[PDB]
RNA sequence: CAAGACGGACCAGAGCGAAAGCAUUUGCCAAGAAUGUUUUCAUUAAUCAAGAACGAAAGUCGGAGGUUCGAAGACGAUCAGAUACCGUCGUAGUUCCGACCAUAAACGAUGCCGACCGGCGAUGCGGCGGCGUUAUUCCCAUGACCCGCCGGGCAGCUUCCGG
């Protein structure tokens, strides 16, 4: 108290604060490369997705919609992008 | 050779853990009865063996371990050990008017008073014991100092104020040939 | 055969068992139940009075320092162990007994330390208090030489020898299985079960960790890998302020600070005793309470009373219209 | 007159210990409860409307059938306590426990002893008004 | 004046076949005095049995209602009638810091005896557990029950009342369903706290007589 | 056996609702907060004279029903002067349906919206990160606990922030 630099915070505090409370609005989702584990196709789904996607070429289901972020089906893989 | 069962609720276990030397020594010293806690039943086990001296005295030791659970100290319930003509008499505090919520509260605090002090006030005067569960009101003693300190308790939860309840107990404690 | 307090203190009539008996002048001195004092001005006198020179007490000490035991021990302890010891050098051989001893074991199981086992009443699934017990629900019970010692200390420290003990029983004890206290702070372990600050950090961190020790000499200590036992839920709360003064009570942080004077009045502290031979002649079957003192509109309490009620968290919810002292 | 039962073998009965507010019944019955073996009131005992919830009363009560279920061959009795209930308070008086006591006392082995009073799973309303009940 | 007790007779009450002890008691009978008769009148009593008394082994807080159905010359044959917790057990399984779980269904046994089933349940707080108070939400409440009334109808419709009666002596039904529960919200003190008797088929003789023997 | 009533204990400084208020099971019906979102619109907002929905209990109209309780009222006791208290019975009412009424210590005796100024950990819901124990070691997720973090809540403790 009484001393703080408000210009340059930890990076632990400001993961740690609310995303509208950070110094810059930065959200904290991303958009994950998910391969199935079935065919070859690259799929780029958002972790937070409502809806549930289809692969394209095989009609298989990746993921489901949850309070928060959508779990995968057991067996797909996903990477985060950039 | 009977026994007797009496069940100890969660918040009674500790004050039987504490007290379990004075308890039991009583029992077995000289009225000489067998005793026990169950964990898995949660109960005080009295039993009559062949060292018995008379009949009747595992009720005796029944009321006491029972005084003892409903919250009574170990030395007032050892009263009713040696004491013939002592009773246990209880009521909710409900049963006289129908309080809901923070006036019900307001009553539990005028059987206390003030750091427990109208409490032990009737205490001096009734000459009983009153144990104030958190809705129940249980009085030990002597059948007209019962009804005497039950007057007292139900005229504190209809409204009245503690020093009339004083005055009222002490001419009618005048009057009992006390 | 030497006395401890503990013979006196419990009533032993075991004079006639042994023909060493040996006392300290400071453990019949410091006894301050009348009855036992009484006691002793009626007993048969064939105990005699006897001091240690001091080797035998140095090296007592650095053992007694070695076994985990010199802070749980008085220096009266020290003076009774010391003479067991320099009496069985003086009569039987010395090389029988071992020194520096053996390294504790650890096996810890998941059981609370608040398990009520090994209490006489308490029963699991018989475990019965009879007339025909009462005589020898002591203690676990199981040639020359002897003590009549109850605390636990001396004999974990003398069994680490290789002693035999002897209690006021007949017949001598193998195994003594017992709690201790241990710091998980600085991890000194203190056998005296009354206190609740450790003796070394000075923090309110002692933890029941049961203990076994055997006639050979091996001590192994039993904890509980319960996680219940280590959480530190209810510790963190804001404290008020330190106030001083003849009314002010502080939250108790330090084994050693200065409380002020708040007693009961010796009419409060007056608990009804129902078995003398004078009580129905008594107009009341209960002793008068105390409303008049200044103590009772002070609201002071015993210090055993009330001992639930801390050991509820602080940051807690209590009903809406009390207040907690 | 009575069963014919070894001495070894006690022969049951269920007494119906009811203390209400006024006085105490000692109603003694078959297994069943469907017939009756005895029963005295308080008032058949103290000859005063005062003492007739008195531990006086209910002792006099409880030896009187003791004496009668001697006389008819029951050596040991189950207890079913019992308060007014309903409306009304739950918890048995001292003159059930005086009752209890004075048979205990009287040469009966006890069996079960067992509180039937009857609690409403949700009452009616109370006999007294808002303003309270008992002075 | 004249003694009521002299015309009476003592009948054995006993109790049918799926418990160890069979003689329940004796019972108080008025004499057939012409118009009324003696066997008639006692056909109809229900005898209110602790299951202590019933097994040597068994847990004394169930009680049993029996009622009598035939006379066999200073016998009285019984048939079972209900089932329920004795009350100090029932007031003692109810703390606070917990949630209580009620169910009941009407089922119908093979042989034609409809039944009430009443089953209550509590809330566990586990062995590593901090927290005052083991409170389910109102789903898992539900999902509990329904999985109770599931459990206990599908164990009453494929048996008799034999079985069934033998089965509410250890409370099979009971411990099935602590084990069954497991999966949504830990089960401390489940039983099936009150059995009635709703509808009865024709009365029978000979199934009074494997009933008892 | 029937009748009407009421949903105890579980039941908490817990939850929901604009407030009055709301607690037996199951099903149906439309609502709702919060949380989560790198969704969409892009100022659409706040407080509001006039006006309008809801509004405990009591009470008033029509119908039904009346278990308990019960104003009025009838008795019994109680006394220089008692006509309120107490006990028994008991009508309107207390219950339901459809119309009225718009009042309470209808309370936090504290307008609503927005911003800033000390701290702490419990709880309710949602979300996130997790080494472990459990669904007799669960074959993988998922429920129950355990440790933290974030957001909106019901509250609490502490403080010489300032008043
Ligand atoms: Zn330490």
């Amino acid at each position: 108290p009484l001393a703080k630099d408000l210009l340059h915070p930890s990076p632990e505090e400001e993961k740690r604060k609310h995303k509208k409370k950070r110094l810059v609005q930065s959200p904290n989702s991303y958009f994950m490369d998910v391969k199935c584990p079935g065919c070859y196709k690259i799929t780029t789904v958002f972790s937070h997705a409502q809806t549930v996607v289809l692969c394209v070429g095989c009609s298989t289901v990746l993921c489901q919609p949850t309070g928060g972020k959508a779990r995968l089906t057991e067996g797909c893989s996903f990477r985060r992008k950039q | 050779e009977e026994t007797r069962k009496i069940p100890v609720p969660a918040n009674r276990y500790t004050p039987l853990k504490e007290n379990w030397m004075k308890i039991f020594t009583p029992i077995v010293e000289h009225l000489g009865l067998q005793i026990r806690f169950n964990l898995k039943s949660r109960n005080v086990e009295i039993r009559t063996c062949k060292e018995t001296k008379d009949v009747s005295a595992l009720t005796k030791a029944a009321d006491f371990v029972k005084a003892f659970i409903l919250g009574f100290q170990v030395e007032d319930a050892l009263a009713l050990i040696r004491l013939d003509d002592l009773f246990l008499e209880s009521f909710e505090i409900t049963d006289v008017k129908p309080l809901k919520g923070d006036h019900l509260s307001r009553a539990i605090g005028r059987i206390a008073g003030k750091g427990g002090k109208t409490k032990f006030t009737i205490e001096n005067v009734t000459r009983t014991r009153i144990v104030l569960a958190d809705v129940k009101v249980h009085i030990l003693g002597s059948f007209q100092n019962i009804k005497m300190a039950r007057t007292a308790i139900c005229n504190l939860i209809l409204g009245n104020p503690p020093s009339k309840v004083y005055g009222n107990i002490r001419a009618v404690a005048s009057r009992s040939a006390d | 055969v030497v006395a401890d307090a503990g013979a006196f203190l419990r009533h032993a009539a075991l004079q006639d068992i042994g023909k060493n008996i040996y006392t300290i002048r400071e453990v019949v001195t410091e006894i301050r139940d009348k009855a036992t004092r009484r006691r002793l001005a009626v007993l048969p006198y064939e105990l005699r009075f006897k001091e240690p020179l001091p080797e035998y007490v140095r090296l007592v000490t650095e053992f007694s320092k070695k076994t985990g035991d010199y802070p749980s021990l008085s220096a009266t302890d020290i003076q009774v162990l010391a003479l067991t010891y320099q009496l069985e050098a003086e009569f039987v051989g010395v090389s029988h007994l071992k020194q520096e001893p053996q390294k504790v074991k650890v096996s810890s199981s998941i059981q609370h330390p608040e398990t009520p086992l090994h209490i006489s009443g308490f029963h699991l699934p018989g475990g019965w208090i009879t007339p025909s017990n009462i005589k020898q629900i002591q203690q676990e019970l199981e040639v020359r030489v002897g003590c009549l010692t109850t605390d636990f200390a001396m004999q974990n420290v003398l069994l680490q020898m290789g002693l035999h003990v002897l209690a006021v029983n007949g017949m001598l004890i193998r195994e003594a299985r017992s709690y201790i206290l241990r710091c998980h702070g600085c991890f000194k372990t203190t056998s005296d079960m009354s206190r609740v600050f450790c003796s070394h950090c000075g923090n309110k961190t002692l933890k029941k960790v049961s203990v076994t020790v055997s006639d050979d000499g091996t001590l192994h200590m039993h904890f509980s890998r319960n996680p219940k036992v280590l959480n530190p839920r209810g510790l963190r709360y804001s404290l008020p302020t330190p106030k001083g003064g003849k009314y002010a009570i502080n939250p108790h942080l330090t084994e050693d600070q200065r409380f002020p004077q708040l007693r009961l009045s010796q009419k409060a502290r007056q608990k009804t005793n129902v078995f003398a031979p004078d009580y129905i002649a008594g107009v009341s079957p209960f002793v008068e309470n105390d409303i008049s003192s200044r103590s009772a509109t002070l609201q002071v309490r015993d210090s055993t009373l009330g001992a639930g009620r801390r050991r509820l968290n602080p940051n807690a919810s209590r009903k809406k219209f009390v207040k907690k002292r | 007159l009575g069963p014919q039962v070894a001495e070894g073998e006690n022969v049951f009965g269920v007494c119906h210990i009811f203390a209400s507010f006024n006085d105490t019944f000692v109603h003694v019955t078959d297994l069943s409860g469907k017939e009756t073996i005895c029963r005295v009131t308080g008032g058949m005992k103290v000859k005063a409307d005062r003492d007739e919830s008195s531990p006086y009363a209910a002792m006099l009560a409880a030896q009187d059938v003791a004496q009668r279920c001697k006389e008819l061959g029951i050596t040991a009795l189950h207890i079913k306590l019992r308060a007014t209930g309903g409306n009304r308070t739950k918890t048995p008086g001292p003159g059930a426990q005086s009752a209890l006591r004075a048979l205990a006392r009287s040469g009966m082995k006890i069996g079960r002893i067992e509180d039937v009073t009857p609690i409403p799973s949700d009452s009616t309303r109370r006999k007294g008004g808002r303003r309270g009940r008992r002075l | 004046v004249v003694d009521p007790f002299s015309k009476k007779d003592w009948y054995d009450v006993k109790a049918p076949a799926m418990f160890n002890i069979r003689n329940i008691g004796k019972t108080l009978v008025t004499r057939t005095q012409g118009t009324k008769i003696a066997s008639d009148g006692l056909k109809g009593r229900v005898f209110e049995v602790s299951l202590a008394d019933l097994q040597n082994d068994e847990v004394a807080f169930r009680k049993f209602k029996l009622i009598t159905e035939d006379v066999q010359g200073k016998n009285c044959l019984t048939n079972f009638h209900g089932m329920d917790l004795t009350r100090d057990k029932m007031c003692s399984m109810v703390k606070k810091w917990q949630t209580m779980i009620e169910a009941h269904v009407d089922v119908k046994t093979t042989d034609g005896y409809l039944l009430r089933l009443f089953c209550v349940g509590f809330t566990k707080k586990r062995n590593n557990q901090i927290r005052k108070t083991s409170y389910a939400q109102h789903q898992q409440v539900r999902q509990i029950r329904k999985k109770m009334m599931e459990i206990m109808t599908r164990e009453v419709q494929t048996n008799d009342l034999k079985e069934v009666v033998n089965k509410l002596i250890p409370d099979s039904i009971g411990k099935d369903i602590e084990k069954a529960c497991q999966s949504i919200y830990p089960l401390h003190d489940v039983f099936v706290r009150k059995v009635k008797m709703l509808k009865k088929p024709k009365f029978e003789l000979g199934k009074l007589m494997e009933l008892h023997g």
